[PDB]
RNA sequence: GGUUUGACAUGGAUCGGGAGUGCUCAGAGAUGGGUGUGCCUCUUGGUCGGUUCACAGGUGGUGCAUGGCUGUCGUCAGCUCGUGUCGUGAGAUGUUGGGUUAAGUCCCGCAACGAGCGCAACCCUUGUUCACUGUUGCCAGCACGUUAUGGUGGGGACUCAGUGGAGACCGCCGGGGUCAACUCGGAGGAAGGUGGGGAUGACGUCAAGUCAUCAUGCCCCUUAUGUCCAGGGCUUCACGCAUGCUACAAUGGCUGGUACAGAGAGUGGCGAGCCUGUGAGGGUGAGCGAAUCUCGGAAAGCCGGUCUCAGUUCGGAUUGGGGUCUGCAACUCGACCUCAUGAAGUCGGAGUCGCUAGUAAUCGCAGAUCAGCAACGCUGCGGUGAAUACGUUCCCGGGGC
């Protein structure tokens, strides 16, 4: 749905081809990327008629959401050894 | 354990003293320091004093003896209990 | 044709080094391609902090490798002896494949 | 390190297994990178101190 | 106790490495050579005053710059003593030795050697507020925009460590681009030594 | 927190069913961070429910989610030297959060095989008016009835 | 068990020419005895020898004699100074007050006017985009390729690599805000009010830690507290605590098939392929100093089959047998393979811990040290990916007055 959504939110509909080349990442991430690769080039072919509608779903916008790095001291990114006094 | 292809290993000292001790009689005590090597039927009937860090415990090396290493024999710590 | 492999830790070094090479075999014709980026090399240490019983607090630090390519495309003897002769900054090694 | 430890690494081993690295600036025995030999603290004011080339602080 | 080191941070940033070499597979061994060139030059060069020693290589050819307040002593007479040296260096390390020595242009306004002056005085026994108090009022008649000193330990061959400072001007440590020349030395003493940090704000660089 | 309420995430609808609720029900089971054995076990358990009834399985969870809603529930007060327990009434979201987490956890708690119809069976008991988690819920009413007469320390 | 100017430095003398070593012998080894080989200049050096002479050596003491480095309160919002002024004086003012901010962040007023260290910014990384370059990377259009592999000529489009730029500033619009700082909403935009994360830790506190990394004052040892060696110990076990790992199963176990990573390492190294073995492995052995070659398989997941709630086809402790590899050597005291064995454990008392988003939870991967490894540790890396925050009443820590 995440993929194919952004064809249902346009005006145009499944009666349009699309190839996809995909590196790197899962597959939700894949997933993603292919969904805003697919808003971006519906973007940049008709940036009037499909831009406002395409951009309000919030789909013309990468998310910067990243895996933290893991810090020293720490288990993981934020979690914390066990705290232990006396 | 140690590989099969490279064989037992005897400490080629000990080996040494057994092998004159088999020529020039079987009745002497073999005071060693090699917990490191093996027991082999040549050696057996023999005595061994192996060291066990502070001193030469000696063993009586019989038949079943043979698949063991000397240091087996000569406990390094001793226990004896938590209090009395 | 003619491999050159630049490398150090600084990339100003690196391509102030890769400019004056390309610059150098081209004062003598020879057309070269052009310097192109390897990826970096990221050796990473950490590294307690205090001398002592502080195992929390730590201290990382990298040497990034900086790697640039030069092809030499003409083979011009005149750019080899050039290429073998003239003098780069002690940070920057060279390494030519002929 | 005692020196007497410090020369006894130095010196070629009796058997292969038994050398072991030292810090060859500090003789410690402990944490000592292969690299370019030294030691944790020795790298840590090393590399502040700027004599080691490459070596910066990361924070990525 | 929890302050970095300011060439350490700057490192890269601003200020520059003081060894100049690439090595892959004898990174270890050079960085060894190094260091005992670095231990003798501080061990037998102390009267001239050394600021830096900056080491090249360029292929087994070892070159190094020796920034020194009074070179006097280095070359000696007529360069005799700098032979000396060079020859005690190609001894040490077995390679071919290239060495120059450079000044100082404000050998006042160099932490490195402010701290060298301050822990001379302190062995020679001057009471530490003046001699502290005349090497801040140098540096600012040199014209640096921030100093500040710290000496730390048995000051004036009491019992207790004292930690004493003096500062005026500005000396933003936090800054990256602020150019901050750090320096220390250790004062011995018969009581000990004397940990003597100055720090010098030259001004701001890109 | 001091700062102030802070922003939630939107909630996003199920592809199949075309309704957050179910989408709010597969991030509630959502165990060990698998989110497609979740929804694999939800859309088990709603075939289910359809199988057993007629009726659609998104309209037999929603009927279910209101028979297991809570309309307000009592929470400790410190007044004094003794604690209070005070009735306070339920926002519209925390009572179908405390809803669904009701069902979840007594779907856990049943004693049938698989999760899958586990939550089915649960889900069809609650639509039809009985189970644990209808059960608590008129638990928790009976008891806020009880406390009831500390209605007015309400801030 | 050996040794005594010593295992190792530096300097004077003094007798020297070998030092240093190959093979052997004795020895647990240290070491000692053989035997072979035996300086380059030069008539006075490099190198060693003793005898000494100086002296070395100490992980021996004191962290409450210290330097250095570090923890910590605490990323907490603060701590001070010059001059003026007030007060006999310590001292105060600034630095109080109103508003605001993540912030002593700013704004307003003000016997204060200023400045400094902290905050912020400059730095690294991540999110958008442009230019430049195009191999070892990429393949849209063009020509073949053994069928096949961007394998090929070639291409600057896409991706990426890595250099240099652009971009965010409450900058714009509207409201609030006496105004003013700020604040709310909106547009544009990849990103909006600090966008996320790291580096960065003020004046100082705790005579906090470290004399054992290093350095060092004083004291102590000097045929021993130096130093060499073999064996032992640091791995003990009636117990107690702490940090973790694997679990107690069906959101699971087993089994066959099948997808999608990132970040890293490598020449005494990473090792493909083939052969051999149940397997650890062994034998051969290309390739790669590496965007090329190798580590490499990602696992969770999906799909098919199966187990059917059983102390089990859960769990994998323990114990018996047979092995592999590293190493001079796996008894004490290594990892791993295989066969058998199949313990407690049914979700854990009082109490207690972590976490506000790509976080918690979980899933695998890589590196440092390292012959090997007790690593389930540590530092990183990506995969999947939540619930909730009404609120400050209460608990703990802190800030202004
Ligand atoms: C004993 O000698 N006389 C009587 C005084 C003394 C003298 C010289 C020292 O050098 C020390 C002490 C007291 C101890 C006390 C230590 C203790 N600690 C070991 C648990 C402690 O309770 C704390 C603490 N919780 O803060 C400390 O302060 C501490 O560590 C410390 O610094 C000490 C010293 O080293
Ligand atoms: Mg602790
Ligand atoms: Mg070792
Ligand atoms: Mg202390
Ligand atoms: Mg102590
Ligand atoms: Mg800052
Ligand atoms: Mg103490
Ligand atoms: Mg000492
Ligand atoms: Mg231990
Ligand atoms: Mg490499
Ligand atoms: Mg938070
Ligand atoms: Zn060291």
């Amino acid at each position: 749905q995440i993929v194919t959504e952004p064809f249902a939110t346009a005006g145009v509909e499944g009666a349009y081809d699309v190839i996809a080349r995909i590196g790197g990442g899962g597959v939700t991430g894949q997933a993603g990327a292919l969904r805003l690769g697919i808003a971006r080039a519906l973007n940049n072919v008709d940036p009037e008629a499909s831009r406002p509608a395409l951009k309000k779903a919030g789909m013309l916008t990468r998310d910067a959401r990243v895996k933290e790095r893991k810090k020293a001291g720490l288990k993981k990114a934020r979690k914390a050894p066990q705290y232990s006094k006396r | 354990p140690r590989s099969l292809k490279k064989g037992p290993f005897v400490d080629e000292h000990l080996a040494k003293k057994v092998t004159a001790q088999n020529e020039a009689g079987t009745h002497n005590v073999i005071k060693t320091w090699s917990r490191r090597s093996m027991v082999t039927p040549d050696m057996i009937g023999h005595t061994i004093g192996v060291h066990d860090g502070r001193k030469h415990v000696p063993v009586f090396v019989t038949e079943s003896m043979v698949g063991h290493k000397l240091g087996e024999f000569a406990p390094t710590r001793t226990f004896k209990g938590h209090v009395k | 044709k003619i491999r050159i492999r630049l490398r150090a830790y600084d990339h100003e070094v690196i391509d102030s080094s890769a400019r004056k090479i390309v610059d150098t075999v081209t004062r003598t014709g020879a057309k070269v391609a052009g310097p192109v980026p390897l990826p970096t090399e990221k050796n990473v240490f950490c590294v307690i902090r205090s001398p002592h019983k502080y195992k929390d607090s730590r201290e990382h630090f990298e040497m990034r490798t900086h790697k640039r390519l030069i092809d030499i495309l003409e083979p011009t003897p005149k750019t080899v002896d050039s290429l073998m002769r003239l003098d780069l900054p002690a940070g920057v090694d060279i390494e030519i494949k002929l | 390190a005692k020196t007497a430890l410090k020369v006894k690494a130095a010196r070629k081993p009796k058997f292969g297994v038994r050398a072991y690295t030292r810090c060859q600036r500090c003789g410690r025995p402990h944490s000592v990178y292969r690299k370019f030999g030294l030691c944790r603290i020795c790298l840590r004011e090393m590399a502040h101190a700027g004599q080691l080339p490459g070596v910066t602080k990361s924070s990525w | 106790g929890q302050k970095i080191n300011p060439h350490g941070f700057r490192l890269g940033v601003t200020t520059d490495h003081k060894t100049r070499w690439y090595a892959e597979k004898q990174y270890a061994e050079l960085v060894g050579e190094d260091v005992k060139i670095r231990e003798w030059l501080h061990k037998n060069l102390e009267r001239a005053g050394l600021s830096s020693i900056e080491i090249e290589r360029r292929s087994e050819r070892v070159t190094i710059f020796l920034y020194a307040a009074r070179p006097g002593i280095v070359i000696g007479r007529n360069g005799a003593e700098a032979e000396r040296v060079r020859g005690e260096l190609e001894k040490l390390t077995g390679k071919q030795i290239q060495l120059n020595i450079l000044e100082v242009k404000s050998p006042e306004t160099d932490a490195q050697l402010v701290a060298q002056g301050i822990a001379e005085q302190l062995a020679a026994r001057v009471a530490f507020r003046r001699a502290m108090r005349k090497a801040q009022q140098s540096a600012m008649n040199a014209g640096a925009l921030g100093i500040r000193i710290k000496c730390s330990g048995r000051l004036g061959g009491a019992e207790m460590s004292r930690s004493e400072g003096y500062r005026e001007g500005r000396v933003p440590l936090h800054t990256l681009r602020a150019d901050i020349d750090y320096g220390f030395f250790e004062a011995r003493t018969t009581f000990g030594r004397i940990g003597v940090k100055v720090w010098i704000y030259k001004g701001d660089v890109t | 927190p001091r700062k102030g309420p802070a922003p939630k995430r939107p909630v996003m609808v199920d592809p199949v069913y075309g309704s957050p609720l179910v989408s709010q029900l597969v991030s509630k089971i959502l165990l060990d961070g698998k989110k497609t054995v979740a929804q694999n076990i939800v859309y088990t358990a709603l075939e289910g429910c359809r199988a057993k009834n007629n009726t659609d399985p998104v309209q037999t969870l929603k009927r279910a989610l209101d028979n297991i809603k809570p309309s307000l529930e009592v929470k400790s007060r410190r007044v004094g030297g003794a604690t209070y327990q005070v009735p306070v009434e339920v926002k519209p979201a925390r009572q179908t959060t405390l809803a669904m987490r009701w069902l979840v956890n007594f779907s856990r708690e049943r004693r049938e095989k698989t999760m899958a119809e586990r939550l089915m069976n649960e889900i069809l008991d609650a639509s039809n008016g009985l189970g644990a988690s209808v059960k608590r819920r008129e638990d928790t009413h009976k008891m806020a009835e009880a406390n009831r007469a500390f209605a007015h320390y309400r801030w």
